[PDB]
């Protein structure tokens, strides 16, 4: 139509609609008008210039009138009197730096100062939790943050169709040296690499693995070879048991655990030319086994074991003890002279188990 | 970690067409926002264009709204801008950016950037 | 116009602190927000840390909440960050940057960058 302050003929898209009281005025009775006020008035005088219809003397309509202009007014007027927009709001209106959201759909960025803890981006007009800045859902109504996540997560078909892999993988790889995390299942190389300190360690015990004439420990066989040392409850000594016998540890202590799904997917990391590439496992998955590998499966079988601290030693024939004997406590048990099997098992596996403890530094959950 | 690593840049006449890609990974691509950002010589960083999750949504810069297209391809995590009738103006590093549920910032990660010259 | 130069860079111990610095001139100061990104090595960059213009808000990436403390000194036109607890994940180019409130950006400038690394 034409501006509404000084009257000149312009089509609608190239004036500024006020949002308060929808008048069309040019770009230059705007951006005069505006920073003059700011350079010269109090904030209250900030109203629309045809016709002042913006009440701004109560503090009912104050925030919102302010949050809305300062869209028009960031993209019309000038930094230095944009900046001193900024400071009269902070020093006349809240006392403090205006509360800024960035939606984070559409990156768009807006002064909130509402009660509610969902608001409505006035670029996208999506509403979105003000904490976690999801996009809000009534499911979210009366619920925390961390309960709504937690629950569209187990409610994604992607995560879920993932299944057990998914378990895995939150299953850390913390290096003990550099303290750097991976997001990656311990696989079926227990020898691990990290990667910011070259640092060589048993992804099941955390143990580490010395190079050659490196290793300290006592009455050590293999000090010429690369190796580490494991408790007998790590994953390079569970894995070579059988699925059968490590769910008898599990079902012996009440302990539940898959076998259907709730190749493989359990996701690895291959050396491409230009970096590290996720290669799925993709090996045969078994019945019984939950949707893994056998690899993967016992993995998440020795993950139950070591959350709950079972000890594989409860198992033990008399020649695990002794080997566990000679392996833990650097001698060769012995009968005594009225013991049976079963009284010379006893004994090995109350000495072992009170002397030689789980692995302290495995995981455990 | 996160990683996003751009390519595709390079130099074209006024007119040309040119197409970027960034490769992403480290995080659940399907479920962030993406953008470009660009910084042209001696100015400041200017944001060009953002497309939603699933890309029901694109958002775009008035400069460059109809002459570019952002997209996506979830399967593959990677998200793409089509650029044509490039012009002087549109020289600059160009830099994807993975949104952010984060308070504070509409984005959390931004890549290397891939350099555009346009004769 | 705007320039940022950062300070305090270089090595540090695992679990040691430090504390960066940045001199900002070219633009009011008092009107804008200020951050830090940084530069893990083979990335591009990430968002590590947000100040308000007077600082009555301050955000943090979830890596670095607890461990580090932005603050600004507008007197002095300087942006601090204190660091500690450093682990080696933490090893990056910093960079100081200027806020901005258009759609997108965050920030629209950002400084030279100082190193630091965190050994071990
Ligand atoms: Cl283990
Ligand atoms: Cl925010
Ligand atoms: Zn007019
Ligand atoms: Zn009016
Ligand atoms: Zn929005
Ligand atoms: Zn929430
Ligand atoms: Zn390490
Ligand atoms: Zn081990
Ligand atoms: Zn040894
Ligand atoms: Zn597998």
């Amino acid at each position: 139509q034409e501006c509404a302050v000084c009257g000149w003929a312009l089509p609608h898209n190239r004036m500024q609609a006020l949002t308060s009281c929808e008048c069309t005025i040019c770009p230059d009775c705007f951006r005069q008008h505006f920073t003059i006020a700011l350079k010269e008035k109090h904030i209250t005088d900030m109203v629309c210039p045809a016709c002042g219809r913006p009440d701004l003397t109560d503090d009912t309509q104050l925030l919102s009138y302010f949050s809305t202009l300062d869209i028009q007014l960031r993209e019309s007027l000038e930094p230095d009197a944009y900046a001193l927009f900024h400071k009269k709001l902070t020093e006349g209106v809240l006392m403090r730096d205006p509360k800024f959201l960035w939606c984070a759909q559409c990156s768009f960025g807006f002064i909130y100062e509402r009660e509610q803890l969902e608001a409505t981006c006035p670029q996208c007009h999506q509403t979105f939790c003000v904490r976690c800045k999801r996009q809000w859902e009534e499911q979210h109504r009366g619920r925390s943050c961390e309960d709504f996540q937690n629950w569209k997560r187990m409610n994604d078909p992607e995560y879920q169709a993932q299944g057990l892999a998914m378990y895995l993988q939150e299953n850390g790889i913390d290096c003990p040296k550099c303290k750097f995390s991976y997001a990656l299942a311990r696989g079926g190389c227990m020898h691990f690499h990290c990667t910011q300190c070259r640092h060589q360690f048993c992804s099941g015990c955390y143990n580490a693995f010395y190079a050659k004439n490196k290793c300290p420990e006592p009455n050590c066989r293999v000090k010429k070879s690369l190796h580490g040392h494991h408790p007998r409850d790590c994953l390079f000594y569970l894995r070579d048991w059988t699925a059968l016998r490590l769910q008898k540890l599990l079902q012996d202590n009440n302990v539940m655990f898959n076998t259907e799904p709730p190749g493989c997917r359990v996701i690895e990391q291959k050396e491409v030319p230009n970096g590290l590439r996720d290669e799925a496992c993709g090996k045969e998955t078994p019945a019984g086994y939950a949707g893994l590998c056998q690899a993967h499966y016992k993995e998440y079988l020795v993950s139950l074991i070591n959350a709950h601290s079972l000890d594989p030693a409860t198992l033990y024939e008399v020649e695990e003890l002794e080997t566990a004997t000679e392996r833990y406590l650097h001698v060769r048990p012995q009968p005594l002279a009225g013991e049976d099997p079963p009284a010379y098992q006893a004994r090995l596996l109350q000495k072992l188990t009170e002397e030689v403890p789980l692995g302290q530094s495995i995981p455990r959950r | 970690e996160v990683q996003l690593l751009e390519s595709g840049g390079g130099l074209v006449q006024p007119g040309g067409s040119l197409r970027l890609s960034c490769a992403a990974s480290g995080f659940t691509f399907r479920g962030y926002s993406m953008a470009w950002v660009r910084q042209a010589p001696g100015k400041g960083l200017e944001w060009v264009s953002t497309i939603s999750p699933i890309g029901t949504y694109t958002y775009y810069a008035d400069s460059v709204k109809g002459r570019f297209t952002i997209s996506r391809d979830n399967s593959k995590n990677t998200l793409y801008l089509q650029m044509n009738s490039l012009r002087a103006e549109d020289t600059a590093v160009y830099y994807c950016a993975k949104g952010s549920y984060s308070r504070g910032t509409p984005f959390d990660y931004w890549g290397q950037g891939t350099l555009v010259t346009v004769s």
